[PDB]
RNA sequence: GGCGUAAAGCGCACGCAGGCGGUUUGUUAAGUCAGAUGUGAAAUCCCCGGGCUCAACCUGGGAACUGCAUCUGAUACUGGC
RNA sequence: AGGCGGCCCCCUGGACGAAGACUGACGCUCAGGUGCGAAAGCGUGGGGAGCAAACAGGAUUAGAUACCCUGGUAGUCCACGCCGUAAACGAUGUCGACUUGGAGGUUGUGCCCUUGAGGCGUGGCUUCCGGAGCUAACGCGUUAAGUCGACCGCCUGGGGA
RNA sequence: CUGCAUGGCUGUCGUCAGCUCGUGUUGUGAAAUGUUGGGUUAAGUCCCGCAACGAGCGCAACCCUUAUCCUUUGUUGCCAG
RNA sequence: ACUAUGGUUUUUAUU
């Protein structure tokens, strides 16, 4: 384990009080967290990550936050990993049985501006139904290559996505995410402390998981 | 290995003009005689089609009965609705015991050496759905470094 | 549905036509009743030659006809350039000198006629007919087609219950306009009840 | 076995008789249980065997009537103090 | 509890918290009993502007017994008795107990230069939200119809009741 | 004789935009979802949005037909030069 | 500104 940043500190009370699962004191108005606790889940949260890239998991990287949309883009030029900087649908995992005629709908309409019908009258009404492809791109584009099913998912924001959450967690699939002092966890399998801050959850956290994934071989 | 049985047949009540609707409903089992069971409704027009829809679904599900001395390994409640299924273990070298329609599903999971009572809905379709309840309600130990039994 | 007939009301438009006769103007009306007398003796000879298609051709004063045929060999033998042993009966029924033709077939199983032949040959018989229909779909679903209609009404119990049952495969457009759907059309009487056999097959279309 | 509704919560509160009531150490042994004696005939349903051809009828012991009284004990729990 | 507000008044039951203390089970529920009235009604005496069961007049209409529209009795106000009753409906029984959180109201009790031209702990009560669960479903959600207990009352098909 | 038997053909809405499918989702279930919702059209037509998605038949296409300017022809039809 | 009626019986799934 490496940073992984986890501390400023800064704000009030935006913290859930039921349910503290890091937090253990305050001081002059900033709430300090316990960093002991976790040397088990520290301990875990990437080296399961390694376990599962040393036995080819198929992982898929998710930020659709305008904050890491574009680093996650660049982290898939320096690794051979799944990512979606895009929307999702219900039943993009949980449907798969019947979503998939999307996807091979998807590769059929990468080849339809070459058919010889496409050439014909104005160029404007040629490309109609083609222009379904824009769509398909930014909701299945990203797993359209993946052939099946994740073996894990990546989130670095514990409230951000919530479908992204429900066609992973219902399915068996373990999500793996970092909380901020300013969020709670739903629907994770694997949970530790970090930060919200940009420059600590994309610059830092972001890089680190994919020296984990570049490790396999099996 | 592998057991199939028929269970009931029903027409669908429907007046729908004028005359009755032509759509049927089925109730069918699968099992292997030694320790699973799965069943399947379907509904559709006319009884070979019903049948083929129940099938199709009793081929893509099974659960594992918890057995003890060839009889359950304990006693169980299974609900649903009106069938308040309580299924309970018999004594040893049995089969009648078990009669009516409960001995055609321990005939497909092979065990008529267990007693039932529905406290209410002996409804074919219905029950069914309370025997499994009971049967996701059967303990498999994972204890046994606590607690005794087995 | 059910009464759009593909080789009725839907048979003007894209399909090849079984029968043509020409006729002077002014007594058109009176050579129709000839229509039927040229069949008569005729429509009972093409299973005798294992005809899937017959086209009746008639010239001006005249007769000719072309047939198709996957085994010529049941009425003409070898080697089929010869076809005197079956002008000679065409001539004699019409009462007026004839020259017939012979030609060929290609998929003789992808047609409707031959599977409407291989489900009534149970049915007037009165034994197991589904074994036929299903062993019909999956013959001409391997051979081609998209899709294929193959339909019983009547004796089917049970003892003395009628009924009637299909189970379709594919698809099988029986309303576009230009679907181009092979057809044929099978009723019989036991003496003791009625039967029907309906067939439809899809290929593609235009 | 139920009482918001399909059938049932008193118009409501107070209260005599009845029902119910924190905790520990003594003490009692009513209630509870334990070691035995006495009895519940003939039978019941059941387990094994007998006098008569089978069977009735008659058996000859089990299993059993889980209560009621007396004797000798236990004191955790419930009740009395 | 049913019930109770034009305004202004006196007599009298009841709740509970913080720092603590004393008494010593004195705590809960009840067969039959105990006690009283909203609006009309009855008795026995007053009063009358407006409204108005009943009642009178013309339309409207087949008719109008209702609406329209002109008049109007009892009653409405007031007191001592009798009536003792309903949706006395927030369709929910009285008491004891265990649950997970947000913000305000109300009523107590603590803390922090209050440091902001403000907040956080925590009992009795409360308005809106709100995580499990309960249910035939709509609903009930720590002031639960969740979860477990003490006591009393009630009920066995339609209608007859 | 009879359209309360059995075929066949059948009125009108109306070329109207509607009727459906498979695998998932949801309820105790008949049923619902999609096809609803938001703009638009002649329109289940097209975008938007999306636990439902893509599809089938109908549609739109396809087919016939018209004013203008050309074009083949050149007649017993026509006559600018 | 305007109103009340309808007894009893009651048919497709196949020659």
């Amino acid at each position: 384990m490496l940073k992984a940043g986890v501390h400023f500190g800064h704000q009030t009370r935006y913290w859930n009080p039921k349910m503290k699962p890091f937090i253990f004191g305050a001081r002059n108005k900033v709430h300090i967290i316990n960093l002991e606790k976790t040397v088990p889940m520290f301990n875990e949260a990437l080296a399961e990550l390694n376990k599962i890239a040393s036995r080819k998991g198929k992982i898929l990287f998710v930020g659709t936050k305008r904050a890491a949309s574009e680093a996650v883009k660049d982290a898939a030029l320096s690794c051979d990993q799944f990512f979606v900087n895009h929307r999702w649908l219900g039943g993009m995992l949980t449907n798969w049985k019947t979503v998939r005629q999307s996807i091979k709908r998807l590769k059929d309409l990468e080849t339809q501006s070459q058919d010889g019908t496409f050439d014909k009258l104005t160029k404007k009404e040629a490309l109609m139904r083609t222009r379904e492809l824009e769509k398909l791109e930014n909701s299945l584009g990203g797993i359209k290559d993946m052939g099946g099913l994740p073996d894990a998912l990546f989130v670095i924001d514990a409230d951000h996505e919530h479908i992204a959450i429900k066609e992973a967690n219902n399915l068996g699939i373990p999500v793996f995410a970092i909380v901020d002092t300013n969020s709670d966890p739903d629907g994770v399998d694997f949970v530790i402390p970090g930060n919200d801050d940009a420059i600590r959850a994309v610059t830092l956290y972001l890089g680190a998981v994919a020296a984990t994934v570049r490790e396999g071989r099996s | 290995e592998l057991q199939e049985k028929l269970i009931a047949v029903n027409r669908v009540s429907k007046t729908v003009k004028g005359g009755r609707i032509f759509s049927f409903t089925a109730l069918t089992v699968v099992g292997d005689g030694n320790g699973r069971v799965g069943f399947g409704y379907g509904k559709a027009r006319e009884v070979p089609a019903a049948i083929q829809k129940a099938m199709e679904k009793a081929r893509r599900n099974m659960i594992n009965v918890a057995l003890n001395n060839g009889t359950l390994q304990h006693p169980v409640k299974g609900v649903h609705t009106g069938s308040r299924v309580f299924m309970q273990p018999a004594s040893e070298g049995t089969g009648i015991i078990a009669g009516g329609a409960m001995r055609a599903v321990l005939e497909v999971a092979g065990v008529h050496n267990v007693l039932a009572k529905a406290y209410g809905s002996t409804n074919p379709i219905n029950v069914v759905r309370a025997t499994i309840d009971g049967l996701e309600n059967m303990n498999s130990p994972e204890m046994v470094a606590a607690k005794r039994g087995k | 549905g059910q009464k759009v007939h593909p080789n009725g009301i839907r048979l003007g438009i894209v399909k090849p036509w079984n029968s043509t006769w020409f006729a002077n103007t002014k007594e058109f009306a009176d050579n129709l009743d000839s229509d039927f007398k040229v069949r008569q003796y005729l429509t009972k000879e093409l299973a005798k030659a294992s005809v899937s298609r017959i086209v009746i051709e008639r010239p001006a004063k005249s007769i000719r006809v072309t047939i198709h045929t996957a085994r010529p060999g049941i009425v003409i033998g070898k080697k089929g350039e010869d076809v005197e042993k079956l002008r000679k009966v065409v001539a004699d029924i019409a009462g007026v000198p004839a020259q017939i033709n012979i030609a060929e077939v290609r998929k003789p199983e992808l047609d409707a006629k031959l599977v409407a032949d291989s489900i009534t040959s149970q049915l007037e018989r009165r034994v197991m007919f589904r074994r036929a229909m299903k062993r019909a779909v999956q013959n001409a679903m391997r051979l081609g087609a998209k899709g294929i209609k193959v339909e019983v009404s009547g004796r089917l119990g049970g003892a003395e219950i009628a009924r009637t049952e299909w189970y379709r495969e594919g698809r099988v457009p029986l309303h576009t306009l230009r679907a181009d759907i092979d057809y044929n059309t099978s009723e019989a009487h036991t003496t003791y009840g009625v039967i029907g056999v309906k067939v439809w097959i899809f290929k593609g279309e235009i």
